[PDB]
């Protein structure tokens, strides 16, 4: 195929595609779940060329938010938020939690990261 | 449609050796 860089809506529209594509991945990797990767606006973090993602289902939130924090290079001081589709779940949770939470028809996982919390 | 894939989708997985 090709890269491409566009939101969600995208994928919104082929729920047939979306599903299987979920279905493939789910069987490729179940112990791992699809996720999507998107800024959000007021934020002050860098881009790096990062949109579909797979990550294992066992990491627990505080050990994501840490790999992606140094993956951004942020200073220590820098804020960094993270939202799982339209929720703040604790950093003591894992992506299974979450991710059983978001259990979708299309079996996708958004993610959303800020420096500050603005609709 | 129905695809007719080999190699897996286009999906960047984050899981070394460790």
């Amino acid at each position: 195929g090709s890269p491409e860089f566009k939101f969600q809506y995208k994928e919104d529209h082929p729920f047939e595609y979306r599903k299987k594509e979920g279905e493939k991945i789910r069987k490729k990797y179940p112990d791992r779940v699809p996720v999507i990767v998107e800024k959000a606006p007021k934020a002050r973090v860098p881009d790096l060329d990062k949109r579909k993602y797979l990550v294992p289902s066992d990491l627990t939130v505080g050990q994501f938010y840490f790999l992606i924090r140094k993956r951004i290079h942020l200073r220590p001081e820098d804020a960094l938020f993270f939202f799982v589709n339209n929720t703040i779940p604790p950093t003591s949770a894992t992506m299974g939690q979450l991710y059983e939470d978001n259990h979708e028809e299309d079996y996708f996982l958004y993610v959303a990261y800020s420096d500050e919390s603005v609709y | 449609g129905a695809m007719g894939s080999a190699s897996s989708e286009d999906y960047i997985i984050i899981l070394p050796e460790s």
